[PDB]
């Protein structure tokens, strides 16, 4: 009752005989519980008293980010006073890099992006840290991989004002969580230093903050509007969270030389295969995709090495945004007759793709280790599923132990 | 858990360890048959 604030409409009928049963369910243990039956707006006020009965932070899947869309929006009025956090990912609204060797035709990962998607990703990694009262609604690529967490929640930057943090050091700590200085144009993940003045802007944050030094002493704060400048408010101090989610304690230098092992060896494959133009186009791809490393921390398909970011070994799961909830967190599967098998599928097709780009040089094989979770590596991670759907498929009736019914036409 | 271990859950009564494997616990009981609980939250006792 004190974690999350239900502010929405009591459930009428039997709709609270649904939630009782849900809550008894999980409270018993029950490993797999289904909700049958449920639409429209009962269908999230249910799942809302169950989560706030429970009082863990929750994760709930939907077929696509659009319907991930509709179900955040209705949290967050069900929680006005909650975090209610949208996780979507590039995958989301564009194509992945691909190669179909029939037509041979390679199709590049688009480069014009929409900042927002890293924004809203960074939003939820934020909150799953700073705050229980988490609400995090996502497509399926919730089970896409993620960098390391330790070193997310670690590498951590805390300002005060009336106290210095000298100038050249703020500097050092900002690019060491992945800050890029860009001073013509201030966009999230970035700051701005001219003169005493130092503009950074949170990657998850719709406002930069402004710091203003005199000498080593933090002489002001204040946020400020992205567009105008105008002051909006003064703060006493932040926490700053990282830029990327790919962050190790390991060296770049000695990671990018991790990499490029990698790399020779594969040529070596390709060679004495006489396969020339696919190690040509590995090492064209990949010492281009290094040396932006090299000189801007980050490249565009950076997940591509997330395994060397990771510390994880060939075939090992990567971590994904479950890691980043506390241990005691809940799963909601919306639409469970789409989403379990979207869910089962994820590798076997992911792997499919990879493995042609892999194959013909376009990739190293530890690619293939930034990869969707299989569906019993996810079910490993996660202690309690609750299964929503008005047609449950054959996974949920078959391993269900409970199965509760919410029928309102 | 090994399995054949004697257990007592709070509201299954008395029953018996089947298999563990992670989290994952599954437990055969008298009135309500085998059961797939979660450790963290069955509150299970050994009996």
């Amino acid at each position: 009752d004190m974690t999350f604030r239900y502010r929405g409409p009591s459930p009428k009928g039997d709709q609270p005989k649904a939630i009782a049963g849900l809550v008894e369910a999980l409270r018993d243990g029950e490993r797999f519980v289904t909700l049958l039956g449920a639409t429209g707006t009962g269908k999230t006020v249910t799942m809302a008293k169950v989560i706030e009965a429970l009082g863990r932070p929750a994760l709930v899947l939907a077929p696509n980010k659009i319907l991930a869309a509709q179900l955040a929006a209705e949290f967050r009025e069900l929680f006005p006073e909650n975090a209610v956090e949208y996780f979507i990912s590039y995958y989301d609204y564009y194509q992945p890099e691909a190669y179909v060797p029939g037509k041979d035709l390679y199709i590049e990962k688009d480069a014009s992006i929409n900042p927002e998607i890293e924004r809203l990703r960074h939003s939820t990694t934020r909150s799953l840290l700073t705050r229980r009262d988490v609400i995090v609604v996502a497509s399926v690529s919730a089970i896409y991989g993620l960098g390391d967490p330790r070193e997310y929640r670690a590498r951590n930057l805390v300002v005060e004002r009336g106290k210095p943090y000298p100038r050249e050091v703020l500097l050092e700590r900002l690019l060491e969580l992945g800050y890029q200085r860009n001073d013509i144009d201030l966009s999230p993940g970035r700051f701005r230093a001219k003169g005493e003045v130092l503009e950074i802007f949170p990657a998850y944050e719709t406002e930069p903050i402004r710091v203003e030094l005199f000498g080593d002493e933090v002489e002001r704060i204040s946020q400020v509007h992205p567009v105008t400048g105008e002051r909006l408010r003064e703060l006493p101090g932040f926490v700053l969270f990282p830029a990327t989610h790919y962050l190790s304690p390991e060296g770049l230098e000695e990671i990018l030389k991790e990499i490029e092992k990698e790399l020779w060896e594969r040529v070596r494959y390709f060679e004495e295969r006489g396969e020339v133009l696919y190690a040509q186009r590995l090492k064209e791809r990949t010492l281009y995709d290094l040396e932006m490393l090299r000189v801007m921390g980050t490249c565009p398909g950076v997940e591509n090495y997330a395994r060397y970011f990771t510390g994880k070994a060939p075939g090992e799961p990567p971590y994904t945004l479950l890691d980043y909830f506390p241990e005691d967190f809940l799963v909601f599967l919306d639409e469970s007759h789409v989403t379990v098998p979207q869910l089962q599928g994820m590798y076997r097709g992911d792997y499919a793709r990879k493995k042609t780009l892999v194959d013909y040089g376009f990739r190293l094989p530890s690619a293939l280790d930034n990869r969707p979770l299989r569906f019993e590596e996810f079910l490993e991670r996660v202690s309690q599923v609750v299964f929503v759907s008005a047609t449950p498929g054959p996974f949920e009736l078959a391993h269900s132990g409970r199965v509760v019914e919410q029928i309102i036409r | 858990f090994r399995g054949g271990e004697r257990v007592v859950h709070p509201r299954f009564g008395p029953g018996t360890v089947v298999a563990a494997q992670g989290d994952e616990v599954t437990v055969h009981f008298e009135g309500f048959g085998l059961k797939r609980l979660s450790l963290k939250y069955a509150e299970l006792k050994p009996a």
